[PDB]
């Protein structure tokens, strides 16, 4: 079971140092034609390959960045490490850990990807969401489906999971996508179901924000007189 | 080093038909024998996946649907025939020399049958007011084509500041759009007012879709 797992600090003041960490498992980095190396993607851009560590010990770097980066590894720990000096805006970006694999024919490419870790390079401050629940009009002439919300405002920095009753309510969701307003993130969730299956069965928004690390659950349940 | 030009930078393609995308190279990237471009396909909130190598070898398990062509500097990817799950942003990038690049991309997007939006209103949560705050939120669901125009109206009149908006990305099982719109204000404006009204106009109907409600009223 191949698996390529970043972890970063989330968030980094600017010019500061970024230590990026891959912790993989299913193949060994003694393996040959294996490396383990860096992909970022800027948020709604492309992909820019960062540097790459192979089972030789030898390393490649992007040139124009060469001068920013380190790159190492820890055979042993199944891990390699990526560093980049002197963070700017500009490195801002989700952080892809890839397995790359060096061809019977030469070449290169990327196999294997990890689900990615988002970096924000900022001043700003953290702060955790508030979770609302939206149920209902009151009163609405109810028709044959009924549709729910789940509002979350007020956090940062990026990223924040949504799930509705634990993942196992999948099918009729819209999560949007967030939006960056004054140094606050806004992220909302839309579910529907038939009018048989709400208020009549428990909803329930589950909302995880790892920077605050917080949980929190908010039952959806009709609008009172309050 | 080696720059890569994708084109389209979006195809709308209807289903089951051919999409069909090309990958320039600004040198070749082929010897006698091999050309070292792949092809990766990467779903919104989701990493790239590895789907050619080697300009036309499929990867393991990918379907047959997919396919890649070309040498030298031109390539092409072809998916044919189009399915609801394929929408995607697809990328190209050599492994000529270092640095390995990527192409800008290229989103393809399913063509489909227009259709309504379905529009949902909701007042503030009571917990939100008791903290101050107060967000109408608008859902503007399963419609068709992405392009939708969403109007707030407080007490009759239009309100266009304190808006946000969020667009879902196109549907992978039926090939729609959604959208979110939330107004906010504080407690204190929200409570002077009596109705809140967001109205959707599309172009599946000369009449904008229209939801509201009346402050503490039921």
């Amino acid at each position: 079971e191949v698996k390529l797992q970043e972890s970063g600090p989330g968030k980094l003041q600017p010019s500061q140092t970024l230590s990026l960490t891959c912790s993989f498992s299913g193949f060994s980095l003694t393996t040959s034609g294996i490396g383990v190396g860096w992909i970022r993607q800027p948020s709604g851009k492309g992909l820019e390959w960062l540097a790459h560590i192979w089972w030789s010990a030898s390393k490649y770097y992007n040139t124009a960045l060469k001068s920013r980066l380190t790159i190492s590894k820890d055979t042993s720990n199944n891990q390699v490490f990526l560093k980049i000096a002197s963070v700017d805006t500009a490195d801002t970006a989700t952080y892809y850990c890839a397995r790359a694999y060096y061809g019977n024919y030469g070449g290169y490419y990327f196999d294997y990807w990890g689900q990615g870790t988002t970096l924000t390079v900022s001043s700003a401050k953290t702060t955790a969401p508030s979770v609302y629940p939206l149920a209902p009009v009151c009163g609405d002439t109810t028709g044959s489906s009924v549709t729910l919300g789940c509002l979350v405002k007020g956090y940062f920095p990026e990223p924040v999971t949504l799930t509705w009753n634990s993942g196992s309510l999948s099918s009729g969701v819209h999560t949007f996508p967030a939006v960056l307003q004054s140094d606050l993130y806004t992220l909302s969730s839309s579910v529907t179901v038939t009018s048989s299956t709400w208020p009549s069965q428990s909803i329930t928004c589950n909302v995880a924000h790892p920077a605050s690390s917080t949980k929190v659950d908010k039952k959806i349940e009709p609008r009172g007189p309050t | 080093d080696i720059v890569m030009t994708q084109s389209p930078a979006s195809l709308a393609v209807s289903l089951g038909q051919r999409a069909t995308i090309s990958c320039r190279a600004s040198q070749s990237v082929s010897t006698s024998s091999y050309s070292y471009m792949n092809w990766y396909q990467q779903k919104p909130g989701q990493p790239p996946k590895l789907l050619i190598k080697y300009a036309s070898n499929l990867e393991s398990g990918v379907p047959a649907r997919f396919s890649g062509s070309g040498s030298g500097t031109d390539f092409t990817l072809n998916i044919h025939p189009l399915e609801e799950e394929d929408t995607a942003t697809y990328y190209c990038q050599h492994s000529w020399e270092i640095p390995w690049t990527f192409g800008g991309g290229t989103k393809v997007e399913i063509k489909r049958a227009d259709a309504a939006p379905t529009v949902s209103i909701f007042p503030p949560s009571s917990e939100q007011l008791t903290s101050g705050g107060a967000s109408v939120v608008c859902f503007l669901n399963n419609f068709y084509p992405k392009d939708i125009n969403v109007k707030w109206k407080i007490d009759g009149s239009e309100r266009q500041n304190g808006v946000l908006n969020s667009w879902t990305d196109q549907d992978s099982k039926d090939s729609t759009y959604s959208m979110s719109s939330t107004l906010t204000l504080t407690k204190d404006e929200y409570e002077r007012h009596n109705s809140y009204t967001c109205e959707a106009t599309h172009k599946t109907s000369t009449s904008p879709i229209v939801k509201s409600f009346n402050r503490n009223e039921c």
